[PDB]
């Protein structure tokens, strides 16, 4: 009776064909060009909306306290005093301490005045915590922009390569996101 | 000129080739055709870092891998 | 006292390595600690998916040289990926005091640096990981995206490359080991391993 | 070296520290030879307590914090805590709204399938495909940054009027490219496991739980559906117009780890069928397409209209939780995510209770380890589709 | 590679603030702020942006006013100047205070010039201002910019 | 006092960039770099260009 | 089962260290001030911390052995080395590795 | 050498031409190809964490270890010079004699092992009449230095973890003791210049891997499962792996002590199932059809740089290959594992010995003599 012979010889043969055929497959995953955003030198560019650092503007700012009745942890520290020579509000050493933030900018749409925007920033470590607080000279300066940086090759992540693109290193010369804007369907029709 | 010399000769080139000349060809090769490799070309070039390995470890330390600085033009 | 929490004045340490052969053997022992790095693949909450972001393809975490170790044994740098809980705290300072003496700490996300979300209205959420450990690199966002977790190792790197090898002795612990006799009631172990066993299961 | 050598049967610890993507939780086995005697799993290193912070926040500064229950489908817990303001005041979304609110939680739902099946796979003894799942992802990620503004988590995306935004100039183009790349590695997913009979060996029979025991545990989701329920909350709730598409509930008769992996394989290639039968039914279409015909055809013609709108009425910072309880819920990745809401016409909630969908799936995980061995509990513990967050919260 | 002797030490001893331009990567400047050290100062490391208007915070008091979580008042601290608290709290007989700003960027050219300006009045302060991108670690004096 | 002032409608031209046709408001003018603030969206985002490829608009 | 409160500058550990090992004793407990050296210590406030902290575990006398009764003291200690370095009798260290101010920035008094 | 080339009578001859003995001459000698061997193996490890840490990039899409170094070349040196700056442990009753003696009864007979090794005729450090089975027998010393790290520690898991991998790797043993029987069955001896020596005959015809399809197979699959590799090794089995207590050096001594295990089979599946430094044409076949001898010294180091890359390339084909199943085969349980060694590498091993016994009692001319 040999039928647990031929049986186990045979699954010996499959998992051996197996094994080749998954040793063949694995081979075709190297000439694959690699995948890998290389950071320091390779800067991936983030999106329109990427709620980054907050950019506060000290002189577009009305002194209510929106952005604080909308963040949810009542972050942001603005103290005003009332200057009854002009009977207006007069803030002072507006601030933001950006290790407790958690970058949702509640505070950027309840803005009535259109001050408080976001950047594009994220690369904010520090050694002391204690730098993180973020004041109305230190959060009013201009963002680090990752395509004027020469020494990054930046690359558009998958919501900007155009309408058949799956990965942004191919790209050859800036290629738009993926066609037409509404300046064109009036155009158009 | 005595044969024993010219055979210390051809020992002292094969040390100078296989410790600097053809490991910065390598590198040279490398920095070059990288991605453009086919699997069995990167297996090829894989051969030639594990053969020409103490070569590349005494060169390591002078050889700048590095992108260069954009145009931003 | 007139400044409120004070630095002290240290006592004129210096090294002075007027020696250039000990000075490129300390840049040697500086590049193979910065260029290894080692991290202990440790989780608990939402950033360690960011974390293990930079483990995949897309961002690469081993071309900085690290690769995530199992033991904190083998582990160079703990990156503190999540909320540290009243519960997690015990837990995390004895893993990190369970790591050879060169150790990094990355406060990763704004749960480990100020405990950022939860640090108004929780009972159970420890405000900053640096309450336990002692962190080198801070590191903000709530998910902070790869990209800004391989700059907080950049940084890492920076803050590495400067460390002096005479400067040993810095990494120790310096005990004061106060002792006191007390007179409380030990309770028995409430946790102990016995779920479906323990005879309550069975019948009401 | 005082480890001494009994006849009794010992204890694992498998503690906290977890070194893969496990999550924090203790699973103190005892397993006397191989067999898993008893199973006392310790909850609770990830509360940080969303439940006592909720009565003290109002709904548009409580939307920030729910991403991290579930944090893998994020935009699920909003679509509860939207959604539970939203069903007191009765505040009605626009079709456009619901569509986009459809679309996200589809795609959530394939990112969460994906992170399931990352490591399931790692667990199982796959370990190849585990670098090939985070591209998909990233893609997923991709995708929400442009639209949401982050990445998987903390999208301010839904609100009680809708969505916060209307998609970008680009994005029905790359979510339809990405669902067509999408397509076939589902398959190649479920060929890995069914074509191989060392990984069905490993996962048959794994974890027994029945029709009827799976309805007294009160599991749900993939975990229901593979006991063989039909109980998905999207067809059994008639939900945020999810019936205006045609996609078939998978369910599965065993209820092991196979079937709940068939289930869940299945269910990313129903969801990409509802991101196709949404994306043709969009109204308007495209964002740049609808934008520019509500540009040259005046300010009138049906596409200023309210349910071609991406918000109902955009509310105020203060507007008030109306007095009355409810209970909301959501079919997540993991099934029935609820919210048991009991404002009091106040700002703030009264009560906000968060049913999770995988604290009740972890309970039945001692039962599920009772007749078996050591090497298959990281496999019943990968079929739950377990996240420490949701299960503490 | 590279066996970098003590010249950066007397490059800030000329310059009084040099801007460095370090390799993106990582650590490959340190050695440099180790042999700084190693000469009797006594280095700063402390990120850039986080400071802002370095004529307050530098050497002046400022009120730092930190993050009050919706419990808390406004609660103003009065961190004291940094400059001059790190430069009298030192040993007399040191060589002097170095500020490393890690993060040369996103900064404007008016506090570069400050900077150099500071560390050209008070004596004994000196700054390496990282403003990076070189390919290898190179630094030049802060005088045109 | 000629050159681009803060407070007005700007629109970008530089055709090889992710941020293209999008029409901004200028916001803080230091060295050169210019930050404008795109209301398009629910969040106002600040993203800085130069002057080279800037040029303000005469409609609006 | 070791009962322990570790957090930073205190550590509690219920027990006796032996070695380099603590052992899990029922009657003491032991005390490590600052483990990792954030701050200075001169003889005269370890000297107070140290009557503070048997002040402390003598007021706890009668209540159980949990974790969260040492906890407790350690809290009560930790507040304790805060009130010491307010007052300006405890310094940072500022020869240590991190330098992070875990107990608050320098900060003059008034103003 | 003029006659010759041979290193080790000019060493002896130019150092006793210094005024020194005959036998002080051959003991100053004895240290230069144990050192040759030691940085051999030294590049070895050094290569083979490269080559780990770089095909299982490119497998998986991504780039390896950059920035250390111009490629990664830098990046197993860190990883091992930082291995030696770490700290000490000593897991809270460690032994501290058995628990630093571990790692050291693990890796010292896998250094040991290096004598057997040829890269060419008499490019060795001992032809030693029971070569491959001095390889197999101090082989069999590696689960002691495993249930001496797994007891040493005061913890569990690894206890279990030293037992289970002291499991694995005498499962093992056995078939590659079998596989290596095969080719003493056609090599009459146990010496690899003998070894190769049948075979670089003909070049490639006459490599054993023709002769023994299933021998180079059964030795392959066992000596994957002697290096701790493949699916006999993401969670862990248990928690831990026998070394989840070793920090510094000694962990460093594992970490070595593997990739070295790797190389020195991946080199003796070379020389046994395939040349060991043949090329696939005899070597004296192409020195007579250019003429010259085969003796004059241009032509030997021709010959011997030739085997050497002929060794090499074999070597990293295997290496390679093991690189490549590591990602290629499913990770399999211990249970799986263990009746791999025993339910079908041992009777799969005996059977072959048996079919070679009868092939060589058959056909004497084609398998050995
Ligand atoms: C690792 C660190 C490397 C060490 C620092 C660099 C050294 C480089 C110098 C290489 C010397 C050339 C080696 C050689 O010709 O070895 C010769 C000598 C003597 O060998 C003699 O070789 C003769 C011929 O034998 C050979 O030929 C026989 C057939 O006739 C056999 O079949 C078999 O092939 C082989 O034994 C004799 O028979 C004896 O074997 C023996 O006397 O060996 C020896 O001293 C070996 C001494 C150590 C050599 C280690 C490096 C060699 C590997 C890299 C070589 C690459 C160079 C080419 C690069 C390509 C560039 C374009
Ligand atoms: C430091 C200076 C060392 C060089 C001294 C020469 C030497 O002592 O070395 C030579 C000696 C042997 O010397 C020979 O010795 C012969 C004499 O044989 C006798 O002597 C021998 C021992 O000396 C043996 O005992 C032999 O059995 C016996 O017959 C000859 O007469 C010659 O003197 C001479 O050729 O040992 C050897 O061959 C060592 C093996 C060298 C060849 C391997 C080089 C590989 C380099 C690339 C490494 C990167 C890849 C690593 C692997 C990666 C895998 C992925
Ligand atoms: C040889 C040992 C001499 C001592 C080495 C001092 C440390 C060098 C360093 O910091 O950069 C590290 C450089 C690599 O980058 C290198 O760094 C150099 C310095 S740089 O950016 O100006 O840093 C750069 O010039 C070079 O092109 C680049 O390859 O070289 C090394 O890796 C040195 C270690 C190699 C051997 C040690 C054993
Ligand atoms: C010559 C050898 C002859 C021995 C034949 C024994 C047959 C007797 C029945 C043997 C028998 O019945 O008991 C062996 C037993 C399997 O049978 P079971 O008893 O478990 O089956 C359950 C019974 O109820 C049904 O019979 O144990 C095993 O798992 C090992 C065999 C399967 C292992 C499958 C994998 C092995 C091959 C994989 C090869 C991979 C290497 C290639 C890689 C390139
Ligand atoms: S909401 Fe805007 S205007 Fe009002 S205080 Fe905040 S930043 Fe200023
Ligand atoms: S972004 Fe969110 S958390 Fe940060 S300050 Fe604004 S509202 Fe508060
Ligand atoms: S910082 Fe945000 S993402 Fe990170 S753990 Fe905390 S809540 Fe989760």
């Amino acid at each position: 009776f040999l039928n647990q012979i031929t049986n186990y010889a045979k699954e010996a043969v499959q998992s051996a064909k197996y094994i080749g055929q998954g040793l063949s497959v694995t081979f075709d995953h190297m000439r694959r060009r690699p995948i890998t955003v290389q950071y320091p030198y390779e800067k991936l560019i983030p999106s329109e909306r990427f709620r980054g650092r907050i950019h506060f503007e000290f002189d577009k700012c009305i002194a209510c306290e929106v952005c604080v009745r909308v963040c949810p942890i009542n972050l942001p520290v603005v103290d005003w005093v009332f200057n009854k020579e002009l009977k207006k509000k007069e803030l002072k050493h507006y601030s933001i301490d950006f290790g407790v933030c958690i970058f949702c900018a509640n505070c950027v749409e309840y803005c009535p005045t259109n001050c408080l925007s976001v950047t594009e920033e994220y690369e904010l470590a520090t050694y002391d915590r204690h730098e993180l607080n973020y004041d109305s000279v230190a959060m009013g300066r201009i963002p680090y922009k990752v395509t004027q940086d020469p020494m990054v090759t930046p690359i558009r992540e998958f919501a900007y390569l155009p309408a058949g693109v799956m990965s942004g290193h191919d790209l050859p010369a800036g290629a738009q996101r993926a066609g037409e804007r509404p300046e064109a369907i009036a155009n158009t029709a | 000129v005595s044969t024993e010399l010219l055979v210390l000769g051809v020992y002292g080139a094969l040390a100078g080739l296989y410790l600097l000349v053809v490991p910065a060809i390598v590198y040279a090769y490398l920095n070059a055709r990288w991605y453009v490799a086919s699997s069995f070309e990167r297996a090829f070039m894989y051969f030639l870092v594990t053969f020409f390995f103490p070569g590349l470890l005494l060169l390591a330390p002078f050889i700048n891998f590095r992108p260069q600085p954009r145009s931003l033009n | 006292p007139a400044i409120l929490n004070p630095i002290a004045r240290p006592e004129v340490p210096q090294e002075l390595a007027e020696n250039i052969i000990l000075t490129s053997l300390n840049d040697v022992y500086d590049w193979a600690r910065l260029s290894s790095l080692w991290p202990l693949m440790y989780g608990t909450a939402c950033c360690f998916i960011e974390f293990a972001a930079m483990i995949g393809s897309r961002f690469d975490f081993d071309r900085f040289g690290l690769v995530p170790r199992n033991s904190p044994r083998q582990a160079d740098l703990i990156i503190t990926s999540g909320t540290i809980t009243m519960k997690m705290a015990p837990a995390l300072v004895r893993l990190y005091e369970q790591m050879p003496s060169p150790k990094y700490v990355i406060a990763m996300g704004a749960c480990t640096i100020t405990g950022g979300m939860f640090s108004s209205d929780s009972y159970s959420a420890v405000r900053g990981v640096d309450k336990l450990i002692p962190v080198d690199v801070y590191l903000p966002g709530c998910p902070p995206r790869p990209e800004a977790i391989m700059d907080a190792i950049v940084k890492l790197r920076k803050k590495i490359a400067n460390e002096h090898i005479n400067e040993r002795g810095n990494l120790a612990q310096t005990h004061r080991l106060f002792t006191a006799k007390h007179k409380m009631k030990p309770v028995p172990p409430i946790l102990t391993g016995q779920y479906l066993n323990a005879p309550s299961r069975q019948a009401p | 070296p005082k480890i001494e050598t009994r006849t009794e049967p010992m204890v694992i610890n498998m503690g906290p520290h977890h070194p893969s993507m496990h999550g924090v939780l203790r699973l103190m086995v005892t397993l006397d030879g191989e067999d898993v005697i008893d199973c006392e799993p310790v909850i609770g290193y990830l509360h940080r307590g969303m439940e006592k912070i909720a009565e003290n926040r109002t709904n548009i500064m409580f939307i920030p914090y729910v991403s991290r229950w579930d944090y893998a489908a994020g935009m699920f817990n909003e679509a509860v805590t939207v959604n539970a303001p939203e069903k007191l005041a009765g505040i009605p979304v626009p079709k456009r709204a619901s569509y986009i609110r459809v679309i996200m939680l589809e795609l959530n739902r394939i990112a969460n399938h994906l992170l399931w099946l990352g490591p399931f796979l790692a667990d199982v003894g796959a370990q190849t495909p585990f670098f090939y799942i985070f591209r998909e992802r990233e893609y997923i990620y991709d995708l929400f940054e442009a639209a949401t503004g982050m990445r998987f988590i903390n999208n301010n995306y839904f609100r009680i009027g809708g969505v916060a935004a209307d998609l970008t100039y680009g994005w029905v183009t790359k979510c339809r490219d990405f669902c067509d790349y999408f397509l076939p590695k589902v398959d190649e997913y479920e060929r890995l496991i069914t074509n191989n009979p060392i990984f069905v060996r490993r996962l048959q029979g794994v974890g027994k739980i029945s029709r009827e025991e799976a309805i007294n545990w009160g599991l749900s989701g993939p975990m229901l559906r593979a006991s063989g329920v039909k109980w998905d909350l999207r067809k059994v709730d008639h939900y945020e117009c999810y019936d205006d598409f045609d996609w078939d509930v998978p369910v599965a008769t065993e209820g092991d780890c196979l079937a709940r992996y068939i289930v869940r394989i299945q269910e990313m290639r129903e969801s990409v069928k509802i991101i196709r039968q949404a994306l043709d039914g969009l109204p308007g279409g495209p964002y740049e397409n609808l934008e520019a015909k509500r540009m040259l055809e005046g300010a009138k013609s049906e596409w200023n209209g309210f349910d071609y709108q991406y918000i109902g009425k955009k509310l105020s910072p203060t507007f008030k939780i109306p007095k009355g309880e409810h209970y909301v819920r959501v079919e997540s990745g993991k099934g029935e995510l609820g919210i048991y809401l009991i404002g009091d016409d106040n700002v703030f909630p009264w009560r906000w209770k968060i049913r999770p969908p995988d604290f009740n799936n972890l309970q039945v995980l001692p039962q599920l380890l009772k007749g078996m061995k050591v090497a298959d509990i990281v496999a019943i513990l990968g079929s739950i589709d377990v996240i420490m967050g949701s299960v503490d919260r | 590679g590279l066996l970098a002797g003590y010249q950066f030490v007397k490059d800030l001893e000329s310059a009084g603030a040099l801007a460095l331009f370090v390799p993106p990567e990582g650590g490959f400047e340190g050695r440099y702020q180790r042999r700084l050290r190693s000469k009797g100062y006594t280095t700063l490391p402390m990120s850039a942006p986080g400071l802002g208007d370095l004529a307050a915070y530098l050497t002046q008091e400022h009120g730092i006013r930190p993050a009050h979580t919706g419990k808390e008042d406004i609660r103003v601290y009065f961190q004291p100047p940094l400059v001059t608290y790190h430069l009298e709290n030192l040993p007399p007989n040191a060589k002097g205070l170095v500020l490393w700003l890690i993060d040369g960027k996103r900064l404007s050219k008016q506090e570069f010039a400050y900077l150099a300006q500071l560390t050209q009045t008070l004596p004994k302060f000196k700054v390496v201002v990282e403003v990076g991108g070189d390919r290898v670690v190179r630094w030049e004096p802060l005088a045109d910019w | 006092i000629m050159t681009i002032l803060p407070g007005m409608t700007v629109k970008v031209t530089n055709p090889n960039d992710t941020y293209y046709q999008f029409q901004g408001i200028v916001q803080r003018i230091t060295d050169g770099k210019v930050a404008v603030l795109f209301e398009g969206g629910n969040w106002d985002k600040l993203v800085t260009f130069q002057a080279s490829e800037l040029e303000p608009v005469v409609v609006t | 089962m070791l009962l322990k409160s570790t957090t930073r500058h205190v550590h509690i550990y219920a027990g006796h260290v032996v070695d380099g090992e603590v052992h899990p004793d029922t009657e003491t407990l032991t005390l490590n001030v600052d483990p990792d050296n954030e701050l200075e210590w001169n003889e005269a406030a370890l000297a107070k911390v140290e009557a503070k902290f048997r002040e402390l575990v003598a007021n706890a006398a009668g209540e159980d052995l949990t974790e969260y009764n040492l906890r407790r003291i350690g809290s009560d200690l930790e507040h304790f080395i805060r009130s010491l370095l307010m007052q300006g009798e405890i310094g940072y260290n500022l020869n240590s590795r991190v330098r992070n101010y875990s107990l608050g920035i320098p900060r003059v008094n008034h103003s | 050498m003029e006659s010759g080339i041979d290193l080790q009578g000019q060493f002896i001859s130019a150092l006793q031409s210094l005024g020194l003995s005959h036998d002080l001459a051959k003991l100053l000698w004895l240290p230069l190809p144990m050192l040759m061997m030691l940085i051999v193996a030294t590049v070895g490890v050094l290569v083979a964490v490269w080559l780990e840490r770089k095909i299982s990039a490119a497998v998986q899409q991504r780039i390896g270890p950059e920035y250390i170094g111009p490629l990664g070349i830098l990046a197993p040196l860190a990883d091992g010079l930082k291995l030696i700056f770490k700290e000490d442990v000593l897991p809270a009753n460690s032994d501290r004699w058995l628990f630093t003696l571990g790692p050291a009864v693990v890796v010292i007979p896998v250094f040991l092992s290096y004598i057997i090794v040829p890269f060419g005729q008499n490019l060795l450090i001992s032809n030693l009449a029971m070569g491959v089975f001095l390889w197999i027998a101090l082989s069999s010393i590696a689960p002691i230095g495993l249930l001496m790290a797994g007891y040493a520690s005061n913890n569990k898991y690894s206890l279990l973890g030293g037992l289970r991998a002291a499991a694995q790797s005498i499962s093992y043993e056995i078939p590659l003791a079998l596989a290596v029987l095969a080719v003493a069955m056609m090599s009459n001896g146990l010496g690899t210049v003998e070894i190769v020596e049948q075979q670089s005959q003909y070049g490639i015809l006459s490599w054993n891997v023709w002769r023994q399809p299933i021998g180079f197979l059964v030795f392959w699959i066992a000596a994957l499962a002697e290096c701790e590799r493949l699916p006999f090794d993401a969670e862990e089995e248990l928690v831990a792996g026998y070394q989840t207590e070793y920090a510094g050096m000694k962990f460093a001594l594992f970490y070595l002590g593997a990739y070295v295990n790797l190389v020195l089979s991946a080199l003796l599946v070379s020389v046994l199932y395939f040349g060991g430094w043949s090329f696939p044409i005899p070597l004296e076949t192409i020195a007579n059809l250019l003429g010259v001898s085969e003796t004059n010294p241009f032509l030997q180091i021709a010959f011997a740089v030739l085997g050497i890359t002929m060794t090499l390339i074999k070597a990293y084909f295997f290496v390679f290959l093991a690189i490549l199943l590591r990602w290629t085969v499913p990770r399999v349980r211990i249970d799986q594992l263990l009746d791999l060694g025993w339910k079908f590498l041992l009777p799969v091993g005996l059977v072959n010995l048996l079919l070679t016994a009868g092939l060589k009692l058959a056909f004497p001319v084609a398998f050995g003599g």
